[PDB]
């Protein structure tokens, strides 16, 4: 004969379909052999299966009814497989079960109504499936349930108010379904609740005032729903809250001053709502705060000076509001600031000298405000700086020397400011700088001679600055693929060693005072696609070889003094406007035949 | 199906 435990396990072997590796070793020889089988743990006395782990074995098919004979089972894990069909009711006959995890499968249809038979269930995880229809009210009867996860499916309807009566519930997760309606105030009755993750649904209305009774709640997330109205003031009474995510909703009004009572708060995210008024100065007392985010609201006024001395502050995001006044002059002094983005506001005054006090600042985004004054020399000693976007301000003076010394500096945009005098020569020597935009300033000076020797450096623009003199020789122009120098006062001739720029794709030298000829070496460039040399003084022919440059899609040389025939090949198929206002130029392409 | 967690990831 054979033990029902063995037969019940073998039923599973033959009912579920996976690769041969899935159940290789579930082999019977020629007693209690099944206890050597992977995923199986037995009571050492009676030989019954008490734990069964079939997680991540690439299985599909259905659970066979015979599973009910594994009657002293405590733990069951089927997660990370391809199980399908409705949820198998025979699981409800495993009445000693404390832990049941079916997450990351494809179970579908409505959830069957028998789960209260599992009287002693502590943990239930069904995250990420295909369930639909109503959330089972039945789970209300599980008096020892501590952890409940029903997220990542397509459950619809409201949250059953009866879930409020799960007196020992610590963790609840219902995020990422199609739940709707109003959050039931009765959920505030969950005394021992510590984690509440229920966003990415369609909940409307406000957050129930009785949620302020969840004295043990450490984590709260209801982002990306349809909540609206004022933030609930009473959420100030939650003194254990570490994480508050309320972003991507439709809250309005002011931020309650009472949130200054959240003394253990670490992450605060109110991104993408419609909040207005000023950041409460009581935020200066949130000393545990690490991540402060208010992106994309209708906030205004001044940033309280005190947020510049929050000791733990790491991430500060205020972009896309309308704050006014200056940045708290001590911001950065905590030695801990890593990333800061306050773009698209109305900030005035100087950039604080202490932003990078502890070499942890790697991302500094300031663009589209009205910052003024000189660029702080301290940023040139910001050892960790990686991304610096400060375009569209009123920064004046000489750009300081020092940026060439920062090993991780890779993106710099200082365009559209009011900088003067020399461009820093050491920009040519910064080890990993890839993007550098200096367009729209007031230099009135030459390019640094060494500019094209920048090792990595792919995109360089200085269009419409006030550049003068001649373009330096293209010596080893190693990784450039986009060069923008339009709208300056560059004179002399295009350097004839331009062929060193093997990676070049777009080149804009238009609207200068360049003369002499078009350099022949442009023809030898492997990938060049865009060239614009219009509005200059160029003379000579367009080299015939250009007609076999297969990659060329744009070649605008209009408004010059070129002469001779337009080449034929690729050039046969180009816009005629590229060749206009050149009295001496000719060709079928442009309507003036040759000779 | 997967479900976002954590703070809003948007960035410049
Ligand atoms: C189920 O198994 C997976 C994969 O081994 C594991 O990571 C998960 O935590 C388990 N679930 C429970 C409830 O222990
Ligand atoms: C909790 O905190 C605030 C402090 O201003 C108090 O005024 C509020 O009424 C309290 N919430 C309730 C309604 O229990
Ligand atoms: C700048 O911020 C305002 C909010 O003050 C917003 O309406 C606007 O779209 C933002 N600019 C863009 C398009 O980035
Ligand atoms: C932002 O604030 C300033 C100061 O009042 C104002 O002049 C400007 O028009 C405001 N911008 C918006 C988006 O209303
Ligand atoms: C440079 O900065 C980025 C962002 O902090 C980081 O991921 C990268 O690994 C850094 N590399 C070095 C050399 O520190
Ligand atoms: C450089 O900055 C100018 C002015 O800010 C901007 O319009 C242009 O798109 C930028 N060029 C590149 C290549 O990003
Ligand atoms: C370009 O302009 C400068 C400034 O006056 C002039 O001295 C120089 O000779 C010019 N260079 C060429 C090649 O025309
Ligand atoms: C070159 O720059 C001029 C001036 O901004 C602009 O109109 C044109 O689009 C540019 N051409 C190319 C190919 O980048």
């Amino acid at each position: 004969k054979f033990s029902p435990q063995l037969l019940s396990l073998l039923s599973l072997k033959t009912s579920l379909s996976g690769p041969p590796s899935a159940f290789q070793d579930w082999k019977v020889p020629v007693d209690a052999v099944w206890c050597s089988w992977s995923g199986v743990v037995c009571d050492n006395v009676t030989a019954q299966v008490i734990s069964l782990d079939l997680s991540h074995r690439n299985l599909s098919g259905r659970i066979p009814i015979q599973i009910r004979y594994l009657s002293s089972l405590l733990y069951l894990n089927l997660s990370g497989n391809s199980l399908e069909g409705s949820f198998p009711t025979s699981i409800f006959d495993l009445t000693k079960l404390t832990t049941l995890d079916i997450s990351r499968n494809s179970f579908d249809s409505s959830f069957p109504p028998g789960i209260s038979k599992l009287k002693f269930l502590k943990v239930f995880n069904a995250f990420s499936n295909n369930f639909e229809g109503l959330l089972p009210s039945d789970v209300s009867r599980l008096r020892f349930l501590e952890e409940l996860n029903f997220g990542g499916s397509y459950f619809e309807g409201e949250i059953p108010a009866a879930y409020g009566g799960l007196q020992r519930l610590k963790f609840i997760h219902l995020a990422g379904n199609v739940l709707g309606g109003k959050l039931p105030p009765r959920l505030g009755l969950l005394t021992e609740l510590q984690h509440m993750e229920i966003g990415y649904n369609h909940f409307n209305g406000n957050i129930p005032s009785e949620f302020a009774l969840l004295s043990n709640l450490k984590y709260f997330d209801v982002s990306n729903c349809s909540l609206s109205g004022s933030l609930p003031q009473e959420l100030g009474n939650l003194s254990n809250l570490e994480t508050l995510f309320l972003f991507q909703n439709g809250f309005t009004g002011e931020i309650p001053e009472s949130y200054s009572n959240l003394k253990s708060l670490k992450l605060l995210d109110f991104s993408s709502n419609q909040l207005s008024g000023s950041i409460p100065s009581g935020f200066s007392t949130l000393k545990n705060l690490t991540w402060l985010s208010l992106i994309s609201n209708n906030l205004s006024g001044e940033v309280p000076e005190g947020i510049g001395e929050l000791p733990e502050l790491t991430t500060l995001f205020l972009w896309n509001n309308n704050f006014t006044g200056v940045l708290p002059h001590k911001l950065g002094s905590n030695g801990k600031l890593e990333t800061m983005d306050v773009s698209n506001n109305s900030f005035t005054g100087t950039i604080p000298s202490s932003l990078c006090h502890g070499n942890k600042l790697y991302k500094l985004i300031l663009f589209s405000n009205m910052f003024e004054g000189e660029l702080p020399k301290s940023l040139t000693r910001c050892e960790s700086l990686w991304r610096f976007r400060s375009q569209n301000n009123r920064l004046n003076g000489t750009i300081p020397i020092g940026f060439g010394s920062l090993r991780n500096l890779t993106f710099v945009d200082l365009s559209n400011n009011r900088f003067t005098d020399q461009i820093p020569a050491d920009f040519a020597t910064a080890p990993v700088l890839q993007y550098l935009n200096l367009s729209t300033n007031f230099f009135h000076r030459k390019l640094p001679e060494n500019i094209w020797k920048a090792p990595n450096l792919q995109i360089f623009s200085a269009s419409f600055s006030n550049l003068i003199g001649e373009i330096p020789n293209y010596v080893g122009c190693k990784s450039f693929y986009r060069i923008e120098l339009q709208g300056n006062s560059l004179n002399g001739t295009i350097p004839w060693d331009i062929g060193h720029c093997e990676k070049l794709l777009c080149l804009n030298l238009s609207q200068n005072h360049l003369n002499g000829i078009i350099p022949w070496e442009i023809s030898t460039l492997p990938s060049i696609a865009d060239v614009d040399l219009s509005h200059n003084l160029l003379t000579g022919t367009i080299p015939s070889d250009f007609g076999s440059s297969k990659t060329i899609t744009t070649f605008n040389v209009s408004y010059n003094q070129l002469i001779g025939p337009i080449p034929s090949g690729s050039f046969a198929h180009l816009n005629p406007s590229f060749f206009s206002s050149n009295e001496g130029l000719c060709g079928d392409l442009v309507g003036k035949p040759c000779n | 199906h997967e479900v976002p967690s954590g703070p809003n990831p948007i960035s410049n």
